RNA sequence: AUCGAGAGGA
């Protein structure tokens, strides 16, 4: 923003006024509505050309003096040292220090990146936690595009029911997180329990998994095209015959079609062949003709990955730029949460499932509400992440009152406001609830911090990591075992 | 009054930010 | 340093870990899918013909 | 695999669900947690190597390590909190739950201890049921600052013939300490008995804690109004002292400390004052906190808590620094374009008045990010430099 | 919802990562190590853009 | 633990809630009844799905899961055998109900395919089972999927009898409240507080049915948990009253099975 | 991958008896009974009832591992009184009380039907 | 993508309340909380389910559905 | 039978055969999604 | 996707030197994210607008 | 298959 002394009526005041904001909102609504009549069609360029905002480079911003917020300009702060707004629940903000302001921040929290600006209350966490969350928000499972069905991408992961957060920052409207969210709201209980969430692991309600919690789709597209060589040879799709080819793979060819492809809807598992392709190549010997007639053909099929199974989603048959037949086969499968899977909130709190408990075995409140997670209380003190608890509280209040909780970084929403709202909703101000053991049904002598919160299902599922071997393939040079899980390496 | 006075408040800067992201977008630098 | 001082080995497994308050200190939990891949060669002696034959 | 204990021999137990499962007390040796860690399994292929693994590398034989004379395995988060809460003086147990606790100890000899309270109601103390897990013939005589065989604080430990007699059980006793229960039992009854003790204590304490419960909420970081005002006055006094030092330095009346020029002496005085302010505010908050406060309970149990965390969550976060020096004038004579040039005030050079509960202003947020980035870079460098030194 | 600031090459989608560099046509004066026979050096990476 | 024991007092009743005070019974029995209502009352649900054709947006697993989660009438479930206890070939009329869903985009606007469109094609033999539970005021069931003009979906859903332990989709209960001792007289709970627990902790709605503690009265250390307040809510597949009655039946059956096992072991010992 | 079928929680497997009574050598007249395919729902009930018998000296249970739907119960009665008899009496008392509860609930709901028919 | 059936944690059938919820929001101009209460979503376990749902099916149904004339 | 190869951005059911041009007859397009199978797919509603 | 399309990279640190660069300089205020930076060798060398 | 590069994880 530009700060000028145009206000001869008083102290140096911001250049932008409420009329400009009114016209901007009018332009927004005119875009939303019909009957275009917004002659004063302000956009960003209108503000830029009108002399209301700048484009300040790091080199130019050395010579200026910026105000953190428009309130820093009011003469009252400069002069009125005494005021009744001594709410002890608000941040201690330094007073008005200067009067030669040249510009004013459009808003703090625009200093954050795309992955950071989806953190609720990042200013209540500590910076390492924020960095961890920014790194782990790119692994959260969610809908990356609406046309994922058309795209034949390899390794696409999509949630069954992606849910919008109950605590949303104000930049999520520009990042479109609320339109393509990556995660789900889970009723988390920060409790010490049977002991299976003792380290950063966690407990998951099994009956919540059975009803569709954190279920995700997985897509994997296989590709194969007829080889370029057309000079008296080629490599064509077909269904190889046990009696007319070499080293034909150990998998099942019974699932293929006459086209060398599996029809969509077939259930493929293990190392079954999905694309049937052979090389009618040498040995070009008439002795082979005396033997199996087409013995010259050598199998070039593509089997499923040995550690994967699913159902053929879609088979695409096109021709590459060179005109040779080109094929893509997509296999989809549902990846339900298991014990070894990895989840995390928006505060760098990693954790794998430790054990799943059914709805009856979980602790329950006097209202029957059972948690979808039980997080060990020992993750908080060392990592702090106060934003986690503030987000759980704000989310509880938002779910009760039925609206969105503004988790913007540098707003003026204090824990005491949220607590007052929660108490108005007939609950304990700080979010504690009396729970029952479940096994015995007796009250727990401790009251459990209960409420919703947004958790993300990351990548790194255990079934993609589990690997054992004993006397598998070996190398050729050193005669040691090969490396790689996909190759059955040691 | 409002047109020429009533200075901006904290909540009003989000109209400006929305205008910026409307005209520019999140990948404006590469396209430009 | 990559083929003599250290090398890939057979009869080994890797996977995520979890916790079990109900496991002995020296005891570990091996998933069935892993215990059915790794093997131990036992010699047939008159003390274990029956059990080893049953395993066969 | 930094040391011996990162390679230990275990006994197998085939289970479902695709993850290796470990006892929670062996995590510290491997330095493992369950946030996504993975481990490698190796199977011996000969009776010779099976015997070598089970007679040399066996986990119970590794409890007391030659690195420091003290145990490696100890008692960890949930068991630590549960054992400190269970052995409190006010924790009595009914017959119905005591029967389950006793049946949960495999070594239990079938003899029900006579309750500590008999006539009005039969109530067993937590120390009794925990002692049922301690083998006979074990003595400890640890005395803390104010332990005199009658102190009301239980700040001590006395065991006579495998019976907790006095004191709370916490990280100083069952944790991997120099002369705790673990070390004494290993050096007295042997490795197998100590591993069995690990199992028994874990089982009993986990059962009790499951049927009691224990949580942490946002209400654990809040300090009442009076202590918040006291913290604010402490911080204001520190700010005033720093301002007085600044006035003295700007008047040239400050005398440079020998071995340091004027600027370094001034910066040292300011950083010392700010650190004293943070410590005083943190102590005020901590003494305010009740025993109800779950964070303070974790701190007292030794179960992953420290008082610096309490200070930073419920009071001033404190001065930030990069390269050992308070934030530097990256711009021309100012740390950030929102401050006037040549400003040495605490707020302009990294100090963070607020707490994490209360929030951070944008400048404090950025300075804290600076400090966090410094820490992360240091960790990344060590990750490899220490490995090279090891090799 | 696709922003679209990328290329499609052989089907695959590629992103040109902004390569950071020190500016040219700026005079930078910096101190050389004392053991060296040079005290200060002023450096320009002059370029006709 | 004598015969003429537990007494009941139904505070209020609906068709999706039964609110009652359960008194003169141990806490173990109350909790066991709660757990049984949650976990071990058989009901009907879709178990197998044969997708004849599906050009819709949703995948086949998605729709199969949704269909499994649709409640179905289960008043007469006790007259249906378990598919594991039948001699048929993967289903028949006496151990399953066969529904079939067929939808198409006749209209150019979005077509809402939903559980009103499920039709039972098997023979129910007069049993009161198989009907999807439609409680919507619009008469519309549970939204299953949506269709463009050309999209189609043909299914064959086989309904089977099961308990919530095998899969949560067979649960007859939605959520069971449970409380005892509104005023913490038994001191089974210690109240976390800052300045005053009696002010910081909201008063339970059941505190009106109990005498407030007397400030001077000594702690009645001989008192035991009793007079449990419960509120069973039913997803609609079974009436709430029948949910509770069948929970009691299931506990009785489990204990009777224990007795029968003891008797069989004794007979084997002779 | 390694997830066992959910039916293994309540369906007996091959050669898996419902009960297995093993006399306990730690104390006299004490036996340990293992219930297969059972959990706390019945174990807590049985133990709580057994503790109401004045001829029972000890009664405790434990589910050794949540992975396996198993259950172990220890009973130690006074001299003469066979622990199996104590278990039988426990089950019989439980059944009687459950039947009484069902009868009372049916009676109360029959009374309430007048309002229920007018409810939703 | 579609409104979830059978609320996760508790199991209440919140799948038939999407249409009614939207109608109350739009036609009756009710707030989210009042609309949720009017449908009987007593406890936040279900209010989060209905409230924070993202109906992506409406966006998938914009692409041509392998249809004879579309 | 040779029923197969539904066309993309169209609806034509090509039912091509070996050596047939991969182009769609009346679209000129070259994608030709392959005709979801005929055998019933068995799913468990879980 | 959005983060990748708005990423940068500093070839200078590819040498692996351990020094004052690859730190959050305070001239970065409002120009690159103070929190979004990878771990390992690239911490502080890869920066996000 | 090979080699090279990048991404990320413990
Ligand atoms: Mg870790
Ligand atoms: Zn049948
Ligand atoms: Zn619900
Ligand atoms: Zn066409």
């Amino acid at each position: 923003f530009i700060v000028e002394d145009d206000e001869s009526l008083g102290h140096k005041e911001l250049k932008v006024r409420k009329g400009h904001i009114a016209k901007l909102m009018a332009t927004e609504y005119q875009d939303i509505e019909g009957g275009f009549e917004d002659v004063e069609e302000y956009t960003w360029s209108s503000l830029l050309n009108e002399g209301l905002v700048e484009y300040i480079d790091a080199e130019e911003e050395e010579s200026i003096l910026i105000a953190m917020q428009p309130e820093d300009l009011e003469p009252a702060e400069a002069n009125e040292e005494n005021d009744l707004d001594v709410d002890p629940a608000k941040r201690i903000r330094v007073s008005h220090h200067a009067t030669t302001f040249t510009h004013c921040e459009i808003h703090p929290s625009m200093i954050l990146g795309v992955a950071a600006s989806i953190i609720p209350f990042p200013d209540h966490n500590q910076s390492p936690r924020n960095t961890y969350q920014s790194a782990m928000g790119k692994q959260a499972m969610g809908v990356f595009l609406t046309n994922y069905n058309v795209r034949m991408d390899t390794m696409a992961n999509i949630l069954y029911y992606p849910q919008k957060p109950l605590g949303t920052t104000r930049a999520m409207e520009y990042l479109k997180f609320r339109e393509l969210p990556a995660g789900q709201n889970a009723i988390v209980a920060i409790a010490c329990y049977s002991g299976y969430n003792q380290e950063d692991s966690m407990i998951m309600n099994q009956s919540s998994i059975d009803r569709g919690l954190f279920r995700s789709l997985f897509f994997r597209s296989y590709m194969d095209q007829e080889k370029k060589y057309g000079m008296s040879i080629t490599e064509t799709f077909e269904k190889p015959q046990r009696t007319n080819t070499l080293r034909m793979k150990h998998g099942t060819y019974d699932k293929l079609d006459d086209d060398g492809l599996i029809a969509p809807g077939v259930r493929v598992s293990g190392e079954d062949v999905i694309i049937g392709k052979t090389t009618p190549i040498s040995p070009d010997e008439e002795e082979l003709g005396q033997r199996t007639a087409y013995h010259s053909k050598r199998d070039a099929s593509t089997p499923l990955r040995s550690t994967e199974n699913g159902i053929v989603d879609q088979v695409l048959v096109t021709t590459n730029q060179d005109g040779l037949k080109f094929v893509k086969v997509r296999v989809r499968t549902t990846k339900i949460p298991q014990i070894g899977d990895k989840f995390a909130s928006r505060h760098g709190q990693k954790g794998t499932i430790g054990i799943t408990y059914r709805r009856e075995d979980m602790p329950f409140t006097a209202e029957g509400i059972v948690p979808d997670l039980i997080i060990n209380p020992h993750a908080i003190p060392s990592r702090m992440t106060v934003a986690h608890l503030i987000e759980c509280l704000l989310s509880k209040v938002a779910a009760l009152s039925g609206n969105e909780g503004d988790a913007s970084p540098f707003t003026d929403i204090t824990v005491e406001g949220i607590s007052k709202l929660l108490r108005e909703h007939g609950y304990q101000s700080r979010g504690f609830e009396v729970m029952y053991n479940g096994h015995t049904g007796k009250k727990l002598m401790a009251q459990i911090f209960f409420g919703p919160t947004y958790y993300q299902r990351l990548r790194h599922m255990v079934d993609d990591k589990i690997h054992a071997r004993a006397r598998g393939p070996m190398q050729v040079l050193t005669r040691q075992p090969v490396e790689g899980r996909s190759r059955d390496g040691g | 009054f409002e047109d020429e006075s009533a200075p901006i408040t904290a909540e009003d800067s989000w109209a400006v930010i929305s205008a910026f992201f409307r005209e520019k977008g999140l990948v404006s630098q590469q396209l430009d | 340093r990559g083929n003599l001082m250290g090398k890939r080995v057979d009869f080994s497994a890797r996977t995520v870990i979890s916790g079990d308050p109900n496991l002995e200190l020296d005891q570990v939990g091996v998933p069935k899918s892993i215990a059915k891949t790794l093997t131990y060669p036992e010699v047939v002696t008159p003390y274990n013909i029956d059990r080893l034959t049953q395993l066969v | 695999s930094l040391h011996k204990m990162s390679m230990m021999a275990h006994r197998v137990k085939v289970i479902p669900y695709s993850t290796f499962r470990l006892n929670l007390s062996v995590t510290s040796p491997y330095n493992a947690d369950f946030d996504g860690d993975e481990m490698n399994l190796h199977v011996p292929q000969s009776e010779e190597t099976r015997a070598e693994l089970s007679q040399l590398c066996a986990v119970p034989l590794q409890i007391v390590s030659p690195q420091s004379n003290k145990p490696c395995m100890g008692i960890v988060q949930d068991t630590l909190c549960g054992i400190r809460k269970l052995t409190l003086r006010d924790t009595f147990i009914e017959l119905d739950q005591v029967l389950n606790m006793l049946y949960w100890v495999p070594d239990w000899d079938g003899v029900i201890p006579t309750p500590a309270i008999i006539k009005p109601k039969p109530l067993w103390s937590g120390k009794q049921i925990l002692s049922v897990a301690i083998p006979n013939g074990i003595h400890l005589q640890r005395f803390d600052e104010g332990t005199t065989l009658l102190s009301p604080k239980d700040n001590g430990m006395l065991i006579i013939d495998g019976q907790i007699i006095f004191g709370v059980v916490e990280k100083k006793t069952v944790g991997s300490s120099n002369g705790g229960l673990i070390h004494v039992v290993t050096r007295e009854k042997g490795p197998q008995v100590c591993a069995k003790l690990f199992g028994n204590i874990q089982k009993v304490v986990n059962f009790w804690l499951l049927h009691n419960g224990f949580s942490t909420g946002i209400g654990d970081t809040i300090a009442d109004g009076p202590t918040m005002r006291e913290i604010t006055e402490t911080i204001a006094e520190a700010k005033k002292k720093v301002l007085d030092v600044t006035k003295e330095a700007q008047a040239n009346l400050l005398t440079a400390k020998h071995g340091m020029t004027l600027r370094e002496s001034f910066e040292d005085n300011v950083v010392r004052f700010l650190n004293e302010a943070r410590d005083k505010a943190g102590r005020l908050a901590e003494v305010n906190l009740k025993d109800l406060n779950n964070v303070k309970q974790m701190v007292m149990a030794g179960s992953k808590g420290s008082f610096i965390n309490i200070a930073q969550m419920s009071a001033c976060v404190g001065q930030q620094s990069v390269e050992g020096k308070r934030i530097a004038f990256g711009f021309v004579d100012r740390t950030l374009p929102h401050f006037s040039k040549d400003d040495y005030s605490p707020e302009s050079k990294g100090f963070v008045e607020n707490s994490y509960l209360r929030g951070l202003t944008p400048q404090e947020f950025f300075f804290h990010a600076m400090g966090g980035r410094e820490g992360l870079i240091d960790t990344a460098v060590k990750t490899a430099e220490t490995g090279y030194i090891q090799r | 919802f696709d922003m679209g600031g990328y290329f499609i090459i052989n089907g695959s989608e590629k992103v040109l990562i902004a390569q950071e560099r020190s500016a040219g046509n700026i005079v930078q004066v910096f101190k050389k190590a004392a053991p060296s026979p040079i005290s200060h050096v002023a450096e320009i990476r002059s370029a006709l853009e | 633990m004598s015969e003429e024991g537990p007494q009941v007092k139904i505070r209020e009743a609906s068709k999706d809630n039964v609110d009652f005070i359960l008194s003169n019974v141990d806490l173990a029995m109350a909790n066991s009844l709660r757990r049984v209502m949650i976990a071990e009352i058989p009901t009907l649900a879709i178990d197998s799905v044969e997708v004849e054709t599906n050009t819709t947006v949703l995948a086949d697993e998605f729709i199969a899961h949704r269909l499994g989660l649709i409640p179905l009438q289960s008043m007469d479930i006790e007259q249906l055998e378990y598919s594991r206890d039948c001699f048929c070939e993967d289903h028949c009329d006496k151990c399953s109900v066969v529904l079939t869903l067929q939808a198409f985009g006749e209209s150019e606007s979005t077509t809402n395919v939903y559980s009103k469109d499920l039709v039972i094609v098997s023979n129910l033999m007069g049993r009161n089972i198989g009907h999807p539970i439609i409680q919507d005021k619009e008469g519309n069931g549970v939204l299953i999927c949506k269709l463009r003009k050309g999209q189609e979906l043909k299914l064959t859903c086989v309904a089977k009898k099961g308990i919530a332990k095998e899969h949560a989709k067979w649960g007859p209960a939605a959520a069971i409240e449970f409380e005892y001792d509104p005023w913490n007289k038994l001191k089974h709970t210690d109240y976390w507080y800052e300045q005053d627990s009696a002010k910081e902790w909201p008063q339970s709605k059941n505190c009106e049915y109990e005498d407030p503690p007397n400030e001077g009265d000594p702690f009645d250390y001989k008192a035991q948990a009793d007079t449990f307040y419960m509120n069973v809510e039913s997803v609609g597949s079974i009436p709430v009253d029948q949910v509770v009655v069948r929970g009691i039946d299931t506990l009785q059956k489990k204990v009777a099975s224990i007795l029968l096992a003891l008797t069989q072991m004794d007979q084997d010992k002779v | 991958m390694n997830a066992p079928d959910r039916f293994e929680l309540f369906l007996l497997g091959e050669g898996e008896s419902k009960l297995k009574i093993d006399p306990d050598t730690k104390a006299p007249n004490a036996v340990v009974i293992t219930f297969e395919k059972e959990d706390h729902t019945l174990g807590n009930l049985i133990r709580a009832e057994l503790l109401n018998d004045r001829k029972v000296l000890f009664a405790a249970y434990k589910v050794e591992h949540p992975f396996f739907a198993r259950f172990k119960l220890r009973i130690q009665t006074t001299e003469g009184y066979d622990p199996k008899d104590a278990l039988k009496n426990a089950c019989n008392s439980i059944i009687n009380k459950l039947g009484a509860l069902k009868t009372n609930f049916e009676t109360e709901w029959n009374l309430q039907t007048l309002a229920a028919d007018d409810a939703f | 993508m579609i409104v979830p059936v059978r609320c996760f944690s508790c199991g209440k059938v919140v799948g038939d309340k999407w249409e009614s919820y939207l109608n109350l929001l739009q036609e009756d101009e009710l707030d989210e909380g009042t609309a949720l209460s009017r449908l009987g979503l007593k406890r936040y376990c279900c209010r989060r389910m209905i409230l924070t749902h993202v109906d992506l099916i409406e966006k998938f149904l914009r692409y041509n559905p392998l249809e004879k004339r579309d | 039978a040779t029923l197969k190869y539904i066309c993309a951005e169209c609806s034509s059911k090509l039912s091509l055969s070996r050596t047939d041009a991969v182009r769609c007859k009346d679209c000129g397009h070259r994608i030709l999604l392959k005709a979801r199978t005929k055998r019933l797919v068995q799913f468990e509603a879980r | 996707t959005l983060s990748h399309l708005r990423r940068t990279n500093t070839p200078i640190g590819r040498d692996g030197k351990l020094a004052k660069p690859r730190q959050l300089h305070n001239t970065h205020w409002g120009l690159v994210c103070p929190a979004e930076t990878p771990e390992g060798q690239a911490c502080g060398l890869v920066k996000n607008l």
